[PDB]
């Protein structure tokens, strides 16, 4: 059970970025996937979350990522795509892909490698 | 436990077993446990008002009491809430626990909310009526109607599910849809 | 929105307690408080997944306790490998159940 | 004597119950050919003088306080012998 | 064998009351329900009511709720029906049929001259065919009833005889030419080779959790 | 009066039952020293006049129709109080 | 529910409780539930004929009724069937459900077949007798004898397992071995 | 007449029991506001003449032999109707 | 099953129900099942001596009997033993089974030992008292006091846990701490 | 032996239904009907593992329904990535419970 | 302590009937079963029958089914046995033994002069040894009985005394030289150092779910 | 959980071929393994199936593979060997190795890579 | 401390039984006896994880049975791939529950 993040190349202050999260051994559609922003010299910032297909297939986002950020999921390759429209300079840092999976009363996050984003 | 004897087509609480030899119990068929919903009593049936009567507690084991006869419920609830991280909030319905049989409306309330206890109890002390069993706790993904059970001595269909998305279940800051 | 001390310090033999103050909706609403150990250069590692429950594979040294509207993380028998930022994670009843992270406490081993 | 203290009483008691277990049946008593769990219930209306219903909704209200204490004392997950115990208590005290 | 011996004929005047007692033998009387069927001359079988000897519970058709009263005696093992307000049209042939273990009125009595309910209707009342041909009798059910359907033939001058007590469950002794099959709300009764002895009025009865066990309209060959 | 409608009746009733619970026992009443689940049963033969057996196989046949309805009404996975309810029903109606 | 009273060493169905004061019930030991197999009634004991009396249905919860006394079974069955893709066909035996104690032959029928319902019921309405419990459904890998239960008032060993390989269990096109 | 064969009897019987189910209660009967599983028990002391206690510890000793046989015969994981059966057996034999 | 009737403040075993009409049973409240511990009888309460009275057996299903009233236990036990390879030795406590409520001392005995049976029974035939249920077997991680249950007719707090490390549980070569 | 249409076509916005006719032993005997999406160059992917139940990790767009002796697969909200052969899989009561696959429907996106 | 005081001697003539009442004290009479054992002169112990004061249920050996009748009185706490058709060989010494909580007849009474069953047989009837040596007495069981085996010694002129009430459970007060151990169908009774006071007839009794509690043949040292 | 197929080299119309199926994370002896033939320009053709060791250790085959095909299993390396005696031209296409494994009411096939066979 | 025969041999068609003698504390105390197949150059493979129970993925040929204070391993239908050392593993009541391995039997295929 592991997760990998793709993307995060250098992006101009005016533009859009796509972040791809993929996992092996765990299906993204069956668990709730959370995105957190780790800016340099700054604390962790939870940006968005997508619920499982069993529950409502809607994504919840924080205030800075309310309308600019959009999240899409491709069940064919169990990959989660995070679209970052109208990017900004403050949207700089490592973006992680983790999910709270609970088994037999004990839960683990299974954090991904994390992709760094430079603006 | 109070008992009800229907004297001359009138119900009276049998708090004393020495009432009268007029009361007759020929067979167990006269004994019946009727589970009456709280909607008949006039309580608020709105989802934002009904969920305020349900609270989460830990340390109190769930209890189930059987009732044979029931009452048609015009407002039923089907809680499918989960913790904000995706963890389970309500225990799964055990074998023998099914949804309430007759429901005019099934308020299937889903979403996220704090879960401070292993089970969701009723703040007014009432029961959560099910298919044929009355439980003091709420089970995940099972239609129920909040009601009460009465024990008495007898004398000698389409459901419209309503979808709700609740954030902050069990708190004064709760948003629906 | 829940706050944390800017930094903490303690001797390796001593026990270091990390504070986390919430509110009526963050921690006073009954939301579970989670603690993360953010080692530099690596993804954060969960330490406490509930008020007191701890995930498997986490040393017994890290213990947490929620009192009132605040949560505390206790690190007994501190070593030199725990010098990393500790974050207080919970959920807010307001903001439609969105995760809230603390400011981060940079524990330093003297 | 039952005094209904509820703010509002519903005069009509639309009740659902299982089959009488002694009524006429055909092939439905066999579980393989019988109806599902939903179809076994038989419905009815109990608009009986409006005094038997409003006093029943108050009897159920008062029964809850004692029933909750009874369930708390019991160590069983499910209780099915409440009527059996009531019959025993009634018959033991009658002694005839 | 089961023998439901019924009382003799009657000629009571209008307005009086007659009690027709049908004796039952060869089986535990209290175990099986007793059903009474009235057959008007050249009309068909009309279900009157049912009486349970075990508990004394009785149920009647809406038309026969007040006309007929059903009582039984455990010791005598005899079922008697008392009629009230008899008229000219009330005079007909009354049959007592034993409600089977699965709901089929398999054993009948000798002819005695004198919405919520499931409605079963046959497609054609007067099906006509020659000898050797194959015909199908279709019975339609208002609601989704199980495979439980009963088919009876009533040759002129004889009590009705059960042939198929389910969708395909064939009564022993019935010729193999009488083959029936159906499911859901559609049931088909077929004869592989119609013979000169197979021309009679065929009735369809549904027995699935329905207190009114109304018969079908009929089908004369 | 029981009329056996079964095509064939077995005159011999070879029956298995648990121990009498009041008979003489030694160290076998202790679960640690007692027999396994298979060894607790005691067997016997009940060739009793052949009338008590063929009428019992017909009583069981008739009991099935009512028992299936009773189990369908009950919401419990396992039922153990059928005899207790029968004793209560017999004693309530006797009233003495 | 019919009851049996042994009057002068003769059994009679007690459909009326007002029979006679001669009937005596001094203790619950007189009350006994005897589970008699269907083999005594003369039904076909062959595996190709016995399996035709078992059908699969969904929506009917299983029910279990206790019987104290039993009857020696000369033909028992042990179904271990599975779906053609290897999926489970019969529910696992819960705690307290064991194989039938006394079985002259145990027809352990294994193989593949369609499973149209969650549970396998009896088409004739009879029960599936077990160690000391009678259930309306068939449990996986548990010896059982199809039989019926009788309630009456009392007055004042080697098993030869037979292996079967069935393809198409529950259909008219079934091949054994 | 009970003869205590135990080597040592404790004269004081410190007993714990659930609530009387009919005593005065406030908001504790509601499970949400009620105490946990540990808090529902009420304690007491039963230093009653020392004859009711040493004979009770011997009655329990003798009850074990019959109770173990009774549980072995039963096919239910948990038994709750021992008192109900005892009431039925007492009342059936009394016949009044 | 022996019964106890308190005649003139004196207990007598009611082996015969025909004792006297003086005995009165007005309600089921008079009937009570008291679970008395074995420490009152004077048995050895030491862990090396108490564990010798517990044995492991296979083939005997566990049985649970309910008792309402209990006795304060000055010596309780909490077995958390495991097989030497780390396998589970005692079954998990099912729903409704909790630790003994009142325990002056809780001898929480952990360690390794042979487990020759699926369940741990009592060699003296006594029961293992729990929260409100008496079981013939020992459940993993559940406080219990070895005791016995008595049925009678009534007339008209801090725990000090003690840690033990046992190697070779159930054998004459057992080392503690 | 159970048959399928040679090919099907539909607009991306429309819902495409794939038929599968069996017999008294293939689908009328109660055997579960499974659907597979055989993308070219890769192993087939299961879409429906029962009459209506769908495995985890499969989009909710693919839905199936068994009526009588025939089973139908419904693809709502069709995209351009579903242009592949769809196979109807069941079991036969005859032939001693052997798997039977359909002829395969090559869904084409217009 | 438990004292089973038995009745006095008797000299009844043949053909009459004698009722031997053995009083029991020091324990709850209804709780423990009462067993009667007959010892022929210089032959061994023969189990007659058992009576349960709690319920009145009584069981006898196949030979003693009709010869002996067992009755008890709860108020008197006395067990009396009535014999019928007495002969010369029926005259012997009768012992009343209290059936223990685990099935061991631990307490006996003073001597009163006048297949399905498990068969326990000892290896040698006349084992002989000198003082100080170690000997083993082996008891064989027909079926697989639990560790429950009872060993009794009966010195001449005295009632039998229980020594080991299980495979190894030693009765208190018995000298430690008497050590017994066994399992399954084989049980061994051993004496570490045989003394002049240890020479007596030793009996083996099995008590495991067997209504006939037949004793062993015997072993005289 | 994955499966891999080995073999499938070019075989003359007269000869025999061996197909080896191996898996990691799932034991072949505990699950029922099915073989399906995917001929080019032709639908899927189920050929054989081997039951688990818990059930009968016998292999069921279709009509074209009734006697020609034989299946063997090696529990030492959890590998399944499919022997194709008396091969034919029609036995051309990709051969897959999959198993219906049901967990908690949900089942998955876990299809293998699939080996192509040319005749 | 439990002993094993130095070596065993048998024909491939015959059944080879491997003995393992313990004591009152090794096998007579109720400890489960485990059997391992130590193929040369590779880690040992467990064959029997209890007195008679066998782990999944192990051929049905290997069967074990514990009688009294000794345990026996039976290899029916022996092949040429089973020529390896077999070890008897159990636990000792003495020595504070420490694993005890047998001397090892080198099975040779003739
Ligand atoms: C109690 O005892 C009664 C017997 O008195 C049991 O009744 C049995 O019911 C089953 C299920 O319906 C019967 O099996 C079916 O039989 C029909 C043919 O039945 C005809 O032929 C019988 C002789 O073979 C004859 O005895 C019958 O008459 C009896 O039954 C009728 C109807 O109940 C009754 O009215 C009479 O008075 C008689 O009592 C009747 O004339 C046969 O066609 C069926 O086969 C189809 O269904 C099976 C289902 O598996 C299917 O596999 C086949 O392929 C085919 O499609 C089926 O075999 C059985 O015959 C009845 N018993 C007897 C002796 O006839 C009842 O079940 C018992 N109760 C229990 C066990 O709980
Ligand atoms: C009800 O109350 C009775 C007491 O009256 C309980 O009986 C107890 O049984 C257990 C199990 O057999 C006894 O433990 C064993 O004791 C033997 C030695 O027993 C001898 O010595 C006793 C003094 O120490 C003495 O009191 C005994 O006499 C009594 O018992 C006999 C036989 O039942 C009876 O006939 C008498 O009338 C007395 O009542 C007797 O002379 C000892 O050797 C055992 O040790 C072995 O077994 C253990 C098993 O764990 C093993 O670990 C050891 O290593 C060794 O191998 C064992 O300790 C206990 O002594 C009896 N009680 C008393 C007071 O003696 C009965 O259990 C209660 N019922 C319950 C609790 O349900
Ligand atoms: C929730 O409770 C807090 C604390 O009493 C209060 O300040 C706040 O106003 C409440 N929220 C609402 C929406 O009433
Ligand atoms: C199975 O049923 C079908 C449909 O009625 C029928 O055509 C076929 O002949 C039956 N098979 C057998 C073997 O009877
Ligand atoms: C354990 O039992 C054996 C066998 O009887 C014995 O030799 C050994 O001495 C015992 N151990 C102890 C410590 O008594």
């Amino acid at each position: 059970v592991q997760l990998v993040e793709s993307g995060g190349d250098l992006v101009q202050p005016g533009g859009s970025l796509r972040l791809s999260c993929a996992a092996s051994g765990i299906t993204l559609s069956g668990v709730w996937m959370n995105w957190v922003r780790q800016a340099p010299g700054k604390g962790l910032e939870w940006i968005g979350r997508i619920k499982s297909t069993s529950d409502g297939g809607r994504a919840d986002f924080a205030a800075p990522a309310r309308g600019r950020f959009t999240m899409s999921r491709d069940e064919s390759k169990n990959k989660l795509f995070l679209q970052m429209n109208n990017l900004g300079i403050e949207d700089t840092g490592m973006y992680y892909c983790f999910t709270r999976v609970q088994r037999d009363g004990t839960k683990d996050d299974f954090w991904g490698r994390g992709t760094l984003v430079t603006v | 436990i109070p008992l009800g004897v229907i004297h001359n087509s009138t119900l009276q609480v049998s708090d004393v077993d020495k009432l009268v030899c007029r009361d007759k119990l020929s067979s167990t068929n006269q004994l019946r446990s009727v589970g009456l919903n709280l909607e008949g009593n006039g309580v608020a049936t709105d989802v934002p008002s009904a969920t305020k009567r349900w609270g989460f507690r830990s340390g109190v084991p769930p209890k189930v009491v059987n009732y044979e006869a029931g009452e048609w419920a015009e407002n039923c609830y089907n809680l499918e809430i989960k913790k904000p991280d995706g963890s389970e909030c309500l225990p799964a319905a055990p074998d023998g626990i099914r949804g309430f049989p007759r429901c005019r409306y099934v308020h299937k309330v889903s979403g996220t909310g704090p879960c401070a206890g292993d089970f969701a109890f009723h703040k007014e002390g009432a029961f959560f009526l099910y298919d044929r069993l009355a439980s003091t706790v709420i089970y995940r993904g099972t239609t129920f109607a909040e009601g009460v059970v009465a024990f008495l001595i007898l004398p000698q269909y389409y459901s419209t599910t309503i979808r709700y998305q609740a954030t902050g279940f069990g708190t004064n800051e709760t948003e629906y849809l | 929105v829940l706050t944390q001390p800017p930094s903490v310090s303690g001797a390796p033999g001593q026990t270091v307690t990390i504070s986390c103050t919430g509110s009526y909706s963050n921690i006073g609403a009954g939301y579970d408080v989670q603690w993360y150990q953010h080692l530099p250069g690596t993804a954060p590692k969960l330490l406490i997944y509930d008020n007191v429950h701890r995930p498997s594979g986490v040393p017994d040294r890290f213990s947490g306790s929620k009192s009132g509207t605040s949560a505390s993380l206790a690190i007994t028998g501190l070593q030199t490998e725990d010098e990393a930022d500790y974050y207080c994670q919970s959920y807010d009843s307001r903001l439609r159940d969105q995760w809230v992270f603390g400011g981060g406490t940079k524990l330093t081993v003297l | 004597a039952i005094v209904n203290a509820q703010p509002k009483c519903n005069p009509n008691l639309h009740y659902w119950t299982t089959q009488d277990e002694g009524a006429a049946i055909g092939l439905a008593w066999i579980p393989y050919f019988g109806p599902a769990a939903e179809g076994i219930y038989t419905e009815g209306l109990m608009h009986n003088q409006d005094g038997l219903i409003c006093g029943l909704r108050q009897l159920a209200n008062e029964t809850t306080q004692a029933l909750q204490l009874f369930l708390r004392a019991t160590t069983e997950l499910r209780t099915f012998s409440i009527l059996n115990r009531k019959a025993i208590d009634f018959l033991l005290q009658r002694w005839g | 064998q089961v023998q439901l011996q019924q009382s003799g004929t009657e000629l009571v005047k209008p307005g009086a009351s007659v009690k027709l007692s049908c004796k039952a033998s060869g089986y535990t009387f209290t175990s099986y329900w007793m059903h009474w069927v009235k057959q008007r001359p050249g009309q068909g079988l009309e279900w009157i009511g049912e009486i349970n000897p075990r508990n004394g519970r009785t149920d009647f058709s809406e038309k026969f709720k007040s006309k007929a009263t059903l009582t039984v005696d455990t010791s005598s093992s005899t079922a008697f029906i008392q009629l009230s307000s008899l008229t000219s049209e009330d005079s007909a042939v009354y049959y007592c049929a034993r409600w089977g273990y699965y709901g089929s009125s398999d054993y009948w009595g000798q002819g005695t001259a004198l919405a919520s309910d499931i409605v079963v209707t046959q497609s054609h009342k007067f099906m006509s065919t020659s000898v050797g041909d194959r015909v199908s009798i279709t019975c339609k059910a208002s609601q989704d009833v199980s495979v439980a359907v009963a088919w009876y033939q009533q040759k002129t001058g004889q009590s009705p005889k059960l042939l198929i007590y389910s969708a395909s469950y064939r009564i022993t002794g019935v010729p193999d030419r009488f083959t029936g099959s159906g499911s859901g709300t559609d049931f088909t009764f077929t004869i592989s080779s119609v013979q000169a002895e197979d021309m009679a009025v065929y009735y369809c009865q549904q027995h699935y959790s329905t207190p009114p066990w109304t018969f079908g309209g009929g089908t004369k060959l």
